[PDB]
């Protein structure tokens, strides 16, 4: 009857005809037979809220490997039309329109997806403030938006990410000027802990990108506005930069940490793109640049690992062409480069966790969503001892 | 040992654990979604019964432990003792 | 030619190497024919 | 063809008897008997349409492309596709 009986019943021994049964119907069931390259692959464009407007960031949902937010910022074609709009597309089906479209009074910047909050969005603009949507609303404003207060972010804000274990979340944000903060993904009212990010005492940094090291939360490295990337500790008794490098002698326009995991670690690792077409393969245990990729006349915009190839990256250009770079095939030509059409300013490069397929921003709003080929994508086992033999050349 | 048969049965591919179905149709074991599982098991008390009605018309000393309901999806193992109704979903591959 | 003190060794020797240098300079040709072959790209890593 | 078709699906095993059934149900071929392969054969077709009815409830597009019933006494077989349906009598083993 009741679900108290039947665990007297379970706790019976009569069970040995039950076992028997169960053992031979399992071993007679045991036995089982049958009955009988870069590829352009979808694209991404609205028009009523993708006329110009630039793509600024780009994620795919970790709990929805299907859905893409985007955020184009630029409002100049038409001042009484919305200033930031963020636009979540879809992987599953095919539609020339975005599933949700979301607009910001400000100008967005910077979104990401909820790692806590499936049904979420988070996103951070132009003017200073952090800002939500609740994809269960049915209203397009922002939901939930934090104040433009002292105590949260004042300058253009340029990295969000929310982090943690599912039942321990922080959603960590920067700022231009430097100030990082740290909310409840459920209540931002208030920033539940901030702090400015300074060098050596009265040296403010210009942050402008960001990246965790897979798995830690409590430091990261960050590439400044001024072609100095530092590592940082978010909580602990030195909060805050704990690093010079030389760096690069442009501005910092991307960061990447390494995200491939299973074999010898390499999250020490991590790539940024500077602003003079210099990627810059190299860690955090050394101080010098370990390479220096150089081509081209122009300069890249952002860069990002590959989320299972422990050697290859993307990298943005100026002209137009995405091209990856595999360490353990090559270290000096692209081992793939592709040039889309128009030859725009591409704008951001951003990986599906599944890492099988690429998405790309773009200068017209344009989202691109590319393929790559199965063996320049899916590594080996000896392609992790093949990256150590290679960084352990120099 | 109960748990030793659910890993047992949790090793077979397309398998999760084991599930034990009584004679009224609910399942004395939880592994998978209750009102599915239980509206399903209780489809699958009812065809048995009628199965065993019809076995015995014309063989009234046959007993049933073994029934293969494949579809192009999924097939189920149903295994009758004389109350427990293991039932197995596991993939034609 | 080891630890030979003759120093007429030492000029067999230089006649072993000017074999050497000569299997050297012919793959000095084969590499810059590579090289040439490879050449008029442009400047920029693996071209130039 | 007909008659190749039971001689190759009997000798396969030396099957004790089997039909050719491309109707639903009620069956006047025979193998041993008139009686026993028609009513049998019959009570297999409703409980065939009753496993269809069964298989449909946990999803419509599920069909039921093959049926086993491997009991104590009695080793029943049926292909059911849209009117194929097969009759084996066999031994257990």
């Amino acid at each position: 009857l009741t679900e108290e009986e039947k665990q007297q019943i379970l706790h019976s021994e009569e069970f040995l005809s039950f076992f028997d049964h169960s053992t031979r119907i399992v071993e007679r069931a045991l036995s089982e037979q049958i009955n009988i390259k870069l590829s352009l692959n979808r694209q991404f464009f609205d028009e009523r809220w993708s006329k110009h407007r630039v793509v600024s960031c780009l994620d795919w949902s970790s709990q929805y490997p299907e859905l893409l937010v985007a955020s184009y910022n630029n409002n100049e074609d038409a001042p009484h039309e919305p200033d930031g709009v963020a636009l979540v597309w879809n992987m599953k089906y095919k539609k020339t329109t975005p599933e949700y479209v979301f607009h910001c009074q400000s100008a967005v910047m910077s979104a990401t997806f909820a790692k806590f909050h499936p049904n979420l969005v988070v996103g951070g603009t132009y003017s200073g403030q952090i800002v939500l949507w609740d994809n269960r609303s049915n209203k397009r404003t922002p939901v939930q938006r934090t104040p433009l207060s002292a105590a949260a972010h004042t300058h253009p804000v340029y990295c969000v990410n929310v982090v943690g274990t599912q039942n321990a979340h922080n959603l960590i944000s920067i700022s231009t000027d430097g100030k990082i903060c740290s909310w409840s993904l459920d209540m931002l009212s208030h920033p539940q802990d901030s702090m400015e990010l300074v060098h050596k005492q009265s040296k403010a940094v210009a942050v402008t990108s960001m990246s965790f090291p897979v798995g830690d939360v409590n430091n990261f490295v960050v590439g400044s506005e001024e072609g100095s990337v530092y590592t940082a500790c978010r909580h602990g008794s030195k909060a805050g930069i704990s690093e010079m490098f030389e760096g690069h002698q442009g501005p910092i326009t991307g960061i990447h940490c390494h995200a491939a995991v299973g074999a010898v670690d390499f999250s020490h690792l991590f790539v940024t793109s500077s602003f003079d077409w210099t990627v810059k393969l190299w860690t955090t245990k050394n101080n010098k640049p370990l390479y220096s990729f150089e081509d081209n006349a122009d300069y890249v915009y952002d860069v990002m690992w590959s989320p299972t190839h422990p050697a290859l990256f993307a990298c943005v250009d100026g002209m137009g062409r995405l091209d990856l770079w595999n360490l353990n095939n090559d270290t000096e030509v692209p081992t793939a480069s592709i040039s889309v059409e128009g030859n725009p300013a591409l704008n951001r490069v951003r990986w599906t966790h599944s890492g099988r397929e690429i998405a790309v921003g773009d200068s017209e709003g344009q989202i691109v969503i590319y393929d790559v080929g199965e063996q320049i994508a899916v590594p080996r086992n000896d392609e992790w001892a093949r990256f150590g033999r290679t960084l352990a050349e120099i | 040992e109960v748990e030793e048969t659910l890993k047992r049965l949790q090793s077979q591919k397309g398998v999760q654990g084991i599930i034990v179905v009584n004679t009224e149709g609910i399942p004395i074991k939880s592994t998978m979604d209750n009102p599915t599982t239980t509206q399903y098991a209780s489809l699958m008390h009812s065809f048995i019964l009628k199965a065993r009605s019809t076995v015995r018309d014309i063989d009234p000393q046959n007993d049933l432990t073994f029934l293969r309901i494949r579809s192009k999806k999924n097939e189920i193992m149903v295994a009758p003792d004389k109350d427990y109704f293991l039932i197995v979903i596991q993939n034609p591959t | 030619d080891g630890l030979d003190v003759s120093k007429e060794g030492t000029e067999a020797w230089e006649a072993a190497m000017k074999r050497y240098d000569e299997r050297i300079d012919r793959v000095e040709t084969r590499i810059t024919a590579r090289l040439r072959d490879q050449l008029g790209t442009a400047k920029n890593a693996n071209e130039m």
